[PDB]
């Protein structure tokens, strides 16, 4: 049997659109993304977002990134009291394994510093 | 008596005392080849003349054809003798029986007197399933990396051939008759054709059926090629073409002396199995045993007995003895030339 048209692993793409999960988040998470999405469709880049919002329902955003393989966030709050939930930004990688944070610092043209 | 399945429907040329056959002298060593036979054949007066053809296919519709000039001939005249020929978008072989409705290949192996070979008292017969099986086209790329090649086995193509195999037992007198076949794995390809012949086994009751697998066939014929001197086996398409390039590896260790006839309903073509020899062609060192051993075959299904007989029996069977005689390929000396000659003498 398998390898052409199996490839159930690479990004969701459907004649050359790829569908990208889209997981706004807390605080400016909101309108950071939005930022984004204006750049995006005024470049018309061939992408299309499914957007995900939220307190357990960090389900929906694995199971959803479980099917497009690929997203765009920003942050979620995470509570510092007893009672509360639990970072879920980590619950989101390790359900996911994506195991490896990188971030990267390099200093910009216009910027004091 | 000759087997009723293939019957040549005689009728000498009423004009000349003759039976009409196309040649077809093919090339290479094909015409030197050729002409040795026609020598040979007019020494001992073979009511024959010789109807020369050419089979160099046409392309109606893509599909490789034979021409009307070669084909009017062979349907005319009921035999055709061919050397051998090179190779030309459909097997040229192939296209010569699907055109003449040529279905069973005949093949006999048998040690030479006088050529010594590894393997001894060699004598072998073995028809072959020519129409299906293994080798009809169908074939398909079922997706990506999968691909099915079809085996096709009917009881009408059965039973035609191990007719042919019982009648042709029975006509060179053989008891034994056996049928090859996997029915252990391949149930119901090989399983009809057993049964088919298991049911004709009844109307040819002076004939013993047997059945083997070819793992027994195979096994059984190289440790000990006489244990099938009373043989005549009978199997599909993939099994014959094996066991016969097999049974030749036995008899002879190559193919230069093998005979085969291919036997129509009511055509019949009748070759040698070696190819055209390019290298050794007009140089006069060929050797028309293979051919002439095949025009003996012809004889034979044709009726002229005493003529094949005393072709086979005297001549080639017997001057192949004494190294002075023989050619190239068996130690020999002499040439095409003077293997003819000195066949003729002891005609």
């Amino acid at each position: 049997a398998t390898a052409a048209q199996a490839e159930r692993t690479l990004p969701k793409k459907y004649g050359g659109r790829f569908t990208v999960t889209l997981i706004p988040g807390d605080g400016v998470g909101k309108e950071i993304t939005d930022s984004v999405r204006t750049i995006f469709e005024a470049e018309n880049i061939p992408i299309d977002w499914e957007t995900i919002n939220i307190k357990e329902g960090v389900y929906e955003a694995v199971e959803s990134l479980k099917r497009n393989k690929i997203g765009l966030k920003g942050l979620w709050h995470t509570p510092a009291d007893q009672t509360g939930h639990g970072s879920l930004n980590v619950a989101l990688r390790k359900q996911l394994d994506i195991y490896a944070n990188v971030a990267l610092f390099k200093s910009l043209k216009g910027v004091k510093t | 008596k000759q087997p009723s399945i293939g019957r040549y429907t005689g009728k000498p040329n009423p004009s000349t005392g003759k039976y009409t056959v196309s040649f077809i002298e093919g090339d290479g060593i094909g015409p030197e080849i050729s002409k040795s036979v026609k020598k040979i054949f007019s020494a001992a007066n073979v009511p024959i003349e010789w109807e020369s053809c050419d089979v160099s296919p046409i392309f109606v519709n893509g599909l490789t054809t034979i021409p009307d000039p070669a084909v009017q001939s062979i349907t005319k005249n009921l035999v055709a003798l061919k050397g051998p020929l090179a190779t030309p978008h459909r097997s040229l072989n192939l296209t010569l029986r699907k055109t003449f409705g040529l279905f069973a290949n005949v093949r006999p192996a048998k040690s030479i007197e006088g050529f010594k070979t590894t393997y001894e008292n060699v004598d072998l017969v073995l028809i072959r399933e020519n129409t299906e099986g293994e080798y009809s086209g169908i074939e398909h790329i079922v997706c990506p990396g999968v691909v099915q090649s079809i085996k096709l086995i009917t009881r009408d193509a059965s039973e035609r051939v191990i007719r042919y195999a019982f009648e042709y037992a029975r006509a060179i007198g053989r008891p034994r008759v056996i049928v090859v076949h996997k029915s252990t794995i391949q149930r119901l390809a090989d399983g009809l054709f057993v049964n088919v012949a298991k049911e004709l086994s009844k109307e040819y009751p002076d004939l013993t059926l047997e059945t083997e697998l070819i793992d027994n066939s195979v096994l059984k014929v190289v440790t000990n090629p006489s244990a099938y001197t009373d043989a005549v086996s009978v199997c599909p398409n993939l099994y014959g073409d094996i066991l016969s390039d097999l049974n030749s590896g036995l008899s002879a260790g190559s193919l230069g002396l093998t005979p085969s006839a291919n036997i129509g309903h009511k055509i019949s073509i009748f070759e040698a199995v070696h190819g055209s020899a390019p290298d050794i062609a007009g140089q006069d060192k060929a050797n028309p045993t293979a051919l002439l051993l095949s025009s003996v075959m012809m004889l034979n299904h044709m009726g002229l007995t005493n003529h094949a007989d005393q072709i086979q029996n005297a001549v080639l069977s017997t001057i192949a003895s004494g190294p002075e005689n023989r050619t190239g390929d068996l130690a020999g000396t002499a040439t095409t030339s003077s293997f003819t000659e000195a066949v003729i003498k002891r005609l």
